[PDB]
C-alpha cells in the first residue's frame, strides 16, 4: 500500500513540521482514522505482528513529535483494543480485522461526543453571581461556560499567555455570548486572585499521577489558587490522559523561537543574551481540585485505575 | 521450636535475603511436613515474636491469605514472583533520580542500595547524604557501601537533616511497612525527616515492596502496636508527606495502596 | 590573653566570662584598635555566637582620657548581665502549666533555672529531654534535673518527631539571637521548631540581652562558618518562634530588630 505510506508520511510530516489540525479533538480523530487505515490496508496472519506494526508506527509518529500528547494515546488505545479482542476470542486468526474496526468506529463517535458529555456538566459546579477566571484558550471550556451562560449569570476573566496571546479570542467570543468577561494580563494573576471564587482551565496533557502539562503560566496559577483557597477545575476528555509521569520523561516542554519572546530587531545584545521560550509546564497534583471528563467528576487521586482501565501496563512504553 | 531454627538458617544462608521473604520460604517448608489453619497461625506467632517487624507480620498475613495439592504450587510461583521485586522496583525507580541532583537516604537498606547501585551502572553521576541512625549505626555502614560503589557518599548527623534539607533535590527511604491509608512505617527518624521535606516542597519518594502491605490504619504515634515499637524503634508517616510510591505492582500514588488492600480483602 | 578559667567556678556563661576578662584588661581612642585585638584572640578559644555578640556590645558600649565613666558604666552592666537569669527566670516561670509536658532539646542554665523557679511554686511536669547526640548534654541536663524532683525522660534525638504530640510547649535556650528574630541553637533545634510548627506547639525561647547578634542569614550556608565548627549550630527562622523571654521582658520575634535599630549596632 504505497498510498497507505504517503498518507503516513505526509502526517509525520504536518506533525514534525507544525502540527496537524488545530484542535485536540480533530488531531486524534484523524490519529483513529489513520490507524483505521493502516489496520485495513495491511497484510498479517497472528494478532502479534498487526500489533507490532503499530507500536512501530506509533513509535515513528511519537519521536516525530514527542510534545504532541494525543497520537500516542490513539496508538495505545488501538493496542488496548487489539489485545481485549485477542483474548476475548482466545481466551480468531481469520475474523479479527471486522471487529477492531467496529471497535474504533464505537471509539470514534464517542471521541466525537467528549464534547456534549462535558459540557452537560457544566450546572452541576457553576452557581449564579459566581467569579470565575480562566487562561489560555480551549474549545471545551468554552463550551463548558457558554453552555451555563443562559440560565446562570456569572463575571468571567480571561488571562492572556505572554508568548502567544491566545486569551484574546476566547475573551471575545465569550464577550459575543453576553457573559460579562474581562480581559487582563498574565502578570496580574495573584493581584487579582482575592475576589476569585473558583477557577476553570484546559489542559493539552494529563499525566499518570494527575498532573497536567498545560500551556506556560498555569502553575503559577494552581500555586496562587492553593495559597487562597479556590477550587481549581480542570476540564479534559480522556484522549488528553497520557500514561507517563511527570518525571522519568526527558523533552517534556516545547522550545520555540525566541522571536515571542525577545524580537530579532533588538540590535547587538542579542549575542550575549540567553532567551528561552517555553511553551507547556508542569502543574503537581496536589494543586488540582477536580476533574470533569466524560464519566464524571472526579478527584485527582482516581487516576490511576482510569489508566489501568484505558491502557494496558506493557503498552506504557510503546 | 525448630521453626525458629529454619528462620535462622534461611537468615545467616542468605544475607541480603529480606525477613519476610524468609519468613514466608520457612512457612511454604513447613507446609509440606481445616487443622492447617491454626496450625500455620501458631507458626506464624512464634516467628512474629523472634523478630518484631512488620515485615514478618504482613508476610504471614498474606501467606495465610494465599492459604485460603494447589497450594504448594501457588506458594512456589508465589515466591519466584517475589524474588525478582527488587529488581522490578529497581528498573522503575532509578530513572527518577537526574544527573547533578543530591540524594538524602535513611539508614541502611537492601533495596535503596539496589537502585542506586542500578542507578550508577546508567551512567549516571549524583551525591547522596546518609543519616547515621543512632539507635543503631546502620546508616554508617549504608555509606560503606556506597562509597565502596566509587559514589561520593557523606555521614549527616542525626539531628541535621534540617539543616541539610535545602541542600538536597529529592528524599528517598525504605519502609517497614505500608499501612492501608498510604503511610509508612519506617525508622524512629524518618517522620521528622519528612515534614522538614514537605516544609521545603522536597519530593519525599519511599522504596517498598508488595508484601509490605498491612491492614494497618493508626491515626498517630501511639495507634501503632507496642510489639512493632519495642526508646521506640519505628514511627508512622503520613501519606499527606508521601509524594509518590516505588513497588514491583509498579509506581503508585498513597491511595492506590488502599485500592489493592480492598481488593485483596486482607 | 591568660587561660580559659576565669571560668573556673563553671555557673557564668561563657560571654559573661569574657565580658569580665574584657573589662579587667580595659583596666591596663587607641583603646579600639587594642580592644578588636582582644576580642579576637578571645574568639580563638571560643567558637560560639555568645561570645561574639558580648564583644560587639562591649565594643559598641565604648563608643580618651575620661574612663572613669566608661569604667563605672561597665561595672554597671556586668552586675546587671549577673542578674539576667534571676529576671528571666521570674518572667519565664508564669508560661508552665500544672500537669503540662515541656520538652527540651540540650542542656541550659536558663530553661534549668526557669524549670526550678516552676518547681519551686509547687508545680507538678514532665520533661522531655534529647539526648543531644553531638555531646551528651541531654544526659547531663537529665542528671541535673532528676535531683529537682521532676519526672525527667530522655529521648533519642532521632525521636522529637515521635514525643512531639505529647508535648504541650516547647522552650530552649538560644546561644544567639539574629537580627530578623531568629536563633541560633544547637543542629537539632531547628528541626524541632519545624516540627512543633506542624502541629500548633507553642515553641518559646529563653535568652539573654548579650547574644543578640547582628547578623541576618538567609538560609542555613548564610550564617557564618567559624561559628558552626558534622556542625554544632543551626539558624531557626522567626516564623517558628512563638515568644521570647528576656531579661528585658516578653518580646515576640519581631522586636529584636527594634533593639537593635535603637542601640545602632
Amino acid at each position: 500500500g504505497s498510498e497507505l505510506s504517503e498518507r503516513i508520511e505526509s502526517f509525520v510530516e504536518t506533525l514534525k513540521r507544525g502540527g496537524g489540525p488545530r484542535s485536540s479533538e480533530e488531531m486524534a480523530r484523524e490519529t483513529l482514522g489513520l490507524l483505521r487505515q493502516i489496520i485495513t490496508d495491511h497484510r498479517w496472519s497472528n494478532a502479534g505482528e498487526l500489533m507490532e506494526l503499530i507500536r512501530r508506527e506509533g513509535r515513528r509518529m511519537t519521536a516525530a513529535q514527542p510534545s504532541e500528547t494525543t497520537v500516542g494515546n490513539m496508538v495505545r488505545r488501538v493496542l488496548k483494543i487489539i489485545r481485549e479482542e485477542y483474548g476475548r476470542l482466545h481466551g480468531h486468526y481469520a475474523q479479527l480485522q471486522s471487529n477492531i474496526i467496529e471497535a474504533i468506529n464505537e471509539l470514534l463517535v464517542e471521541l466525537e461526543g467528549t464534547m456534549e458529555n462535558i459540557a452537560a456538566q457544566a450546572l452541576e459546579h457553576i452557581h449564579s453571581n459566581e467569579v470565575i477566571m480562566t487562561i489560555g484558550f480551549s474549545r471545551t471550556v468554552e463550551a463548558f461556560l457558554k453552555e451555563a451562560a443562559r440560565k446562570r449569570k456569572f463575571h468571567v476573566i480571561v488571562a492572556e499567555c505572554a508568548p502567544f496571546c491566545q486569551g484574546h479570542e476566547m475573551a471575545v467570543n465569550l464577550s459575543k455570548a453576553g457573559i460579562e468577561t474581562t480581559v487582563m494580563t498574565d502578570a496580574a494573576i495573584f493581584a487579582v486572585m482575592s475576589r476569585v471564587n473558583k477557577v476553570i482551565i484546559g489542559t493539552k496533557t494529563i499525566l499518570a499521577n494527575g498532573a497536567l502539562r498545560a500551556v506556560t503560566g498555569t502553575h503559577t496559577l494552581a500555586l496562587a489558587a492553593k495559597h487562597h483557597s479556590t477550587p481549581l477545575i480542570v476540564c479534559a476528555p480522556m484522549f488528553k490522559l497520557s500514561p507517563q509521569f511527570p518525571n522519568e520523561e526527558d523533552s517534556f516542554h516545547k522550545f520555540v523561537a525566541p522571536e515571542e519572546v525577545l524580537p530579532f530587531t533588538e540590535g547587538d545584545i542579542l549575542e550575549k543574551v540567553s532567551v528561552h521560550c517555553p511553551v507547556f509546564d508542569y502543574v503537581p497534583p496536589e494543586l488540582i481540585t477536580l476533574f470533569i471528563s466524560n464519566i464524571g467528576g472526579n478527584a485527582p487521586s482516581y487516576i490511576y485505575r482510569l489508566m489501568s482501565e484505558l491502557y494496558h501496563p506493557d503498552d506504557h512504553v510503546l | 521450636k525448630e521453626l525458629i531454627e529454619y528462620f535462622k538458617s534461611q537468615m545467616k544462608e542468605d544475607p541480603d535475603m529480606a525477613s519476610a521473604v524468609a519468613a514466608i520460604r520457612t512457612l511454604l517448608e513447613f507446609l509440606k511436613r481445616q487443622g492447617l489453619r491454626a496450625n500455620l497461625t501458631s507458626a506464624i506467632e512464634t516467628l512474629c515474636g523472634v523478630d518484631s517487624s512488620v515485615a514478618v507480620s504482613s508476610g504471614g498475613e498474606l501467606f495465610l491469605r494465599f492459604i485460603s495439592k494447589i497450594m504448594i504450587e501457588r506458594g512456589e510461583l508465589f515466591l519466584r514472583r517475589i524474588s525478582l521485586s527488587r529488581n522490578k522496583i529497581a528498573d522503575l525507580c532509578h530513572t527518577f533520580i537526574k544527573d547533578g541532583a543530591t540524594i538524602l537516604t535513611h539508614a541502611y537498606s537492601r533495596v535503596v542500595l539496589r537502585v542506586l547501585e542500578a542507578a550508577v551502572a546508567a551512567k549516571k553521576r549524583f551525591s547522596v547524604y546518609v543519616t547515621e541512625s543512632q539507635p543503631d549505626l546502620s546508616g554508617k555502614k549504608m555509606a560503606k557501601a556506597l562509597c565502596h560503589l566509587n559514589v561520593p557518599v557523606t555521614v549527616v548527623l542525626d539531628a541535621a537533616v534540617g539543616y541539610i534539607m535545602e541542600k538536597a533535590d529529592l528524599v528517598i527511604v525504605g519502609a517497614e511497612g505500608v499501612v492501608e491509608n498510604g503511610g509508612i512505617i519506617n525508622k524512629i527518624g524518618t517522620n521528622q525527616m519528612a515534614v522538614c521535606a514537605k516544609a521545603q516542597n522536597k519530593p519525599f519518594y519511599v522504596v517498598a515492596e508488595s508484601f509490605k502491605f498491612v491492614r494497618l490504619f493508626p491515626l498517630n504515634q501511639q495507634d501503632v502496636p507496642d510489639k512493632f515499637k519495642y526508646h521506640p524503634w519505628v514511627d508512622y508517616t503520613a501519606p499527606s508527606l508521601i509524594t509518590l510510591l516505588f513497588t514491583d505492582l509498579g509506581v503508585l500514588t498513597p491511595s492506590a495502596v488502599s485500592d489493592e488492600l480492598i481488593k485483596l480483602y486482607l
